């Protein structure tokens, strides 16, 4: 009856097959599992690559799945995701910076980028207010190539955050990545501009913590789960089942993920 | 003709310089 | 540079020790230019030998020309940066 | 005494480098020697329990910092404890592909070059090259 | 390079397909994409008042100027021009501007019948080098294809030295990845499609 | 017993600008290749 | 390099100003050329612009001091040499710190004179 | 102000003597020979350094497709030991030396000095000064 939408973005077939086996064995057939390329709700996306239709890329440190090394840490990493076009077409993150050099008009692209950053900033400040932090950390790659996208990102993110009444501290990519991996307790809320390096940093943090499921906020309005490894995907499925209204099944998947990361399907 | 057809700290100085001279023209008028 | 080292030696022999280089001495210079691939230098040595010595060995002259043509075919006749055009306010004086 | 105190502060984040460089496994080895972990662990024993736990946790995090961000994202998806085995398997798989692609003798020369570039020990390189060859057949 | 690495480094030769046709075709999609936005809309269609071919016009011009050859008299550049000279200059200027716009880049006559401002000589010199440069590059990449070498230009580098002077592997690693990926890909674009 | 060393002082990684072979392909991509060199130097200085 | 170029230009302009000061003492201040009647002006603003109010003298002189950053100094003098600030009154540079102070003092002078005109026009 | 030939050449020589770093033997002697033979008479004094920089580093003959020499190019640094063995007034090197000097002078007067004499914009004037300073400090 119900439907779970599986999106594949750069994920090996083994992970997708494992996810399908886990849901089928745990759900028992009550909820069907259909595959697609875009969704707004009841969706799990497998693979490092960002799917189409997501504007925010928040991730946290769930209490249950905290690794012993990172016990007690509490930091929220939100990556701003610009609208994604077809693979052949030039992505906005690159078009916004190259068209200016080429002299092409960049009005519509700026407007689209501004809307995405505003939504991401609103999500980030909401998380910061909920956690109670007073200052957030913006992350922008300091490469000369990305001298325009980051500038707009800083201009808009600081504007929205300052309007909300919180402080912003701008930093690069290398320093923040090292701090987040070594001393993450000194960062409460960190926003990331839309760059390939930031995506890798978000994945690295999501994995080093012990394997977690990232939350993507789409244009249509909602939350979709995202994973890249066996444990992360299993947690993503468990959260998705919990959203559908399945508590016991979600707990079993979470327990299986904690015990046997690479073979959860056989473990449960 | 084509050039006519087509069309932050430093901006503040330009703003002040323009505005500073704006009153200097106005005082001369009346 | 072998060519620079040899030319300096000839200068010592000529201008300080007052000994005139012979044909063999100039033929060790021409061989290096052919071997190194410095065809433009070979042209000057060829004229030097003809002016002072009893001409230049034919094989070296032909070999030198062969090197020049290969550079011409390969576009290496001149350094690349020299052909790039620049204006009054575009020459990046260093 | 000063070296251990400086190292403890640096790992704790109290004091950063002169240029605010990231506190990586590379930079810590750069300024505190190859066996900084061993001496620090021995020194930490002369400190209260809380400081000992922090030192152990910081050392473990620094060791995890020994990988690049891309490697951590690709291989550390299923936890840090399983990172080393996953990375080794991925590294071995690349060797197998190279061997099947451009022979063995060139691969042997390439492994020698990479081990030279990686500061790896001859025994480890020989152990690695033997393992990949065995995996092939 | 401080700190012995946790793993060795290997070539990032991940995907082998990337067929030059497909990659070039993808490169063709980008080229057409950026140009349309830069130029805007295709200009409004125009209906010809008269029908005539460029070759016919050139032949008519040649016939018109051929009958006055005996009457036509040369003179110094600074001296005043004659009716025949003015007519010839105007006709040839229009004809060669049309040809250059079309694509018949015959520089020998363009430099004669179109160059009247030093700016024009500058433009001709810039254009002349560009065409020759593209021809050599296409031949070089054809010869490179005949020699089966990576199309992407190779930076003259010794990576064993790079790791040495560097303090950490991460910047070196990424640098290797970028150039290696650059070498794998070919920077060619479809020719006929763009000209349409 | 005087000062020994400043353990909090690392040497700055001395960057090197990548040099491309002087060919027609380099002339065509002179602007393209220069940007890559600048990006590489920026990455080396900042770290990533 | 920019700092060196600006400093040399100021020195050269000041030296020329001294030479011109000899000729204004011969033929009055009109008889030199147009160029040497724009050099005098921008070099009567440099001299006025080199004075700075020290924070140590706030109590005695009353006027608040200024700490001019090097980056501001190079730009402030560089712009004056080119001729961007050729319309600002000369006195706006006397005992002021930075280019922004020159502009704000100009507002306070232009607005101050505005009341004077309305007074002298009236009454 | 009567400016005879000795006065012009003397003024150019004084300008050339301005140096910051040691000059390679070939570059120095070639520039002196050009000034001595009057190739710099048309070049303004303030532009001598820029003229020298183009002669040594750049090559206008190769740039504007008007090269006829075979070996005597300023980028061939190995000619230093041939100039030191034969002299720039030899039958072997004199002929090509004059050709490149004449071409370099003609191109410089045609392209660079003409534009430099047609600069009035304050921004352009500032840019020209920066160029001259750089040339003076580098050959």
């Amino acid at each position: 009856s119900k439907q779970l939408t599986f999106i594949s973005a750069g994920a090996t077939a083994a992970v997708l097959q494992s996810a399908s086996a886990i849901v089928s064995k745990v759900a028992g057939g009550r909820v069907q599992t259909k595959t697609a390329k875009e969704a707004g709700r009841h969706a799990v996306v497998v693979g490092p690559e960002t799917p189409i239709g997501v504007h925010t890329a928040v991730t946290e440190v769930p209490k249950s799945a905290q690794d012993p090394l990172f016990s007690g840490v509490s930091t929220v990493v939100v990556r701003a995701v610009l609208p994604r076009a077809a693979p052949d077409s030039v992505q906005l993150r690159d078009a916004l910076d190259v068209y200016a050099s080429a002299g092409i008009d960049t009005k519509e692209e700026v407007r689209s980028a501004t809307e995405a950053f505003k939504k991401s900033a609103e999500v980030a400040v909401g998380k910061a207010k909920a956690k109670g932090v007073k200052r957030i950390v913006l992350v922008v790659k300091q490469a000369s190539k990305h001298n325009c996208i980051n500038e707009l990102f800083k201009k808009i993110s600081t504007e929205t955050i300052e309007s909300a009444g919180l402080t912003t501290e701008v930093v690069g990519t290398a320093a923040v990545a090292n701090q987040l991996i070594v001393n993450p307790e000194s960062l409460g809320v960190v926003l990331l501009n839309d760059v390939a390096a930031t995506e890798q940093i978000e994945l690295a943090f999501a994995g080093v913590v012990g394997g977690v499921s990232r939350v993507y906020h789409t244009v249509e309005g909602g939350k979709i789960s995202a994973g890249h490894s066996f444990k992360s995907v299993a947690l993503a499925v468990a959260q998705e089942l919990r959203e559908l209204g399945l508590s016991s099944e979600a707990d079993k998947v979470e327990a299986a993920a904690s015990k046997n990361p690479r073979a959860v399907v056989s473990a449960l | 003709e084509a050039a006519e057809r087509n069309p932050t700290g430093d901006n503040a100085r330009d703003r002040l310089l323009k505005e500073v001279l704006a009153l200097q023209a106005r005082i001369n008028q009346r | 540079s072998k060519f620079c080292a040899m030319m300096d030696l000839l200068e010592e022999m000529q201008h300080r020790n007052r000994l005139k280089p012979n044909e063999e001495s100039w033929t060790w210079v021409m061989k290096e230019c052919v071997k190194s691939g410095q065809f433009r230098l070979g042209y000057c040595i060829q004229q030097v030998m003809e002016t002072e010595c009893k001409g230049c060995p034919a094989d070296l002259v032909k070999a030198n020309e062969a090197n020049a043509q290969k550079a011409k075919t390969e576009g290496k006749e001149h350094p690349g940066h020299l052909s790039q055009q620049a204006g009054l306010f575009d020459v990046k004086v260093e | 005494s000063t070296k251990m105190q400086t190292l403890h502060k640096l790992l704790t984040g109290e004091v950063s480098f002169k240029n605010k460089a990231p506190v990586k496994d590379c930079n810590i080895v750069h300024q505190f020697g190859e066996n900084w972990a061993t001496e620090l662990s021995a020194y930490a024993k002369t400190l209260p329990a809380e400081q000992q736990k922090i030192i152990v946790r910081q050392i473990a995090r620094v060791k995890l910092t020994r990988y690049t961000v891309a490697e951590l994202a690709a291989y550390c998806g299923d936890g840090p404890a399983l990172l080393d085995e996953t990375a080794r398997a991925a590294n071995i798989e690349q060797g197998v592909a190279f061997v099947k692609a451009k022979g063995v003798e060139a691969f042997e020369k390439y492994v020698a070059e990479e081990s030279t570039n990686a500061n790896w020990k001859p025994e480890e390189a020989k152990k690695f090259i033997e393992d990949v060859k065995a995996k092939a057949k | 390079i401080s700190g012995v690495s946790p793993l060795l480094y290997f070539p990032p030769t991940t995907t082998s397909t990337t067929n030059r046709e497909d990659q070039i075709n993808k490169n063709t999609n980008i080229a057409i994409q950026m140009i349309k936005r830069y130029k805007g809309e295709v200009p409004p269609h125009y209906t010809r008042k008269s029908s005539a071919t460029i070759e016919q016009v050139e032949k008519e011009i040649d016939a018109l100027l051929g009958g006055a050859e005996k009457l036509r008299k040369t003179s110094t550049d600074d001296q005043p021009m004659d009716k025949l000279t003015l007519m010839e200059r105007c006709l040839r200027h229009a004809l060669w501007s049309y040809h250059k716009e079309e694509g018949r880049y015959d520089f020998d006559q363009i430099g004669r019948w179109v160059v009247y401002t030093p700016e024009d000589e500058v433009k001709l010199a810039q254009l002349k080098r560009e065409v020759e440069a593209k021809e050599k590059l296409a031949a070089l990449r054809k010869r490179r294809e005949e020699e089966g070498l990576p199309g992407g230009p190779v930076p003259r580098i010794n990576w064993p030295q790079e790791y040495s002077s560097f303090i950490d592997r991460e910047p070196v690693v990424a640098k290797r990845i970028r150039y290696d990926t650059l070498a794998s890909t070919t920077l060619e674009r479809d020719e006929k499609q763009i000209e349409s | 017993r005087a000062d020994e060393v400043d353990y909090t002082n690392l040497p700055a990684p001395k960057p090197q600008k990548t040099v491309w072979d002087d060919n027609i392909e380099t002339e065509v991509l002179r602007k393209y290749l220069d940007g890559l060199s600048q990006y590489d130097m920026e990455e080396a200085k900042y770290g990533v | 390099v920019d700092h060196y170029n600006v400093a040399q230009d100021v020195v050269q302009m000041l030296t020329k100003y001294r030479e011109l000061q000899d000729i204004i003492a011969v033929l009055g201040i009109d008889e030199l050329s147009e160029e040497d009647k724009l050099i005098v002006d921008r070099a009567r603003k440099l001299v006025k612009f080199l004075s700075q109010p020290f924070q140590v003298a706030e109590v005695f002189t009353g006027m608040t001091g200024h700490y001019v950053q090097l980056d501001d100094t190079i730009d402030s003098f560089s712009g004056l040499l080119m001729g961007t600030y050729d319309q600002v009154p000369e006195m706006a540079f006397y005992m002021v710190g930075g280019i922004n102070s020159v502009l704000e003092k100009a507002k306070k002078m232009a607005e101050e004179a505005a009341e004077l005109e309305k007074m002298r026009r009236a009454r | 102000q009567v400016q005879t030939i000795p006065m012009i050449r003397g003024a150019r020589f004084v300008a050339l003597f301005n140096q910051k770093q040691p000059s390679y033997f070939m570059n120095a002697i070639v520039s002196l020979y050009a000034c001595l033979n009057g190739y710099l008479d048309d070049v303004k004094v303030q532009y001598v350094k820029f003229y020298e920089y183009l002669l040594v580093h750049r090559d206008l003959g190769i740039m504007y497709g008007t090269a006829k020499n075979k070996f005597f190019y300023m980028y061939v640094q190995e000619l230093n030991y041939l100039i030191r063995f034969f002299t720039l007034n030899s039958p072997i090197l004199h002929g090509e030396l004059e050709e490149m000097l004449k071409q370099h002078t003609h191109l410089f007067l045609q392209h660079y000095q003409s534009k430099m004499n047609a600069i009035k914009s304050e921004k352009d004037v500032k840019a020209l000064k920066n160029l001259l300073y750089s040339c003076k400090r580098a050959v």
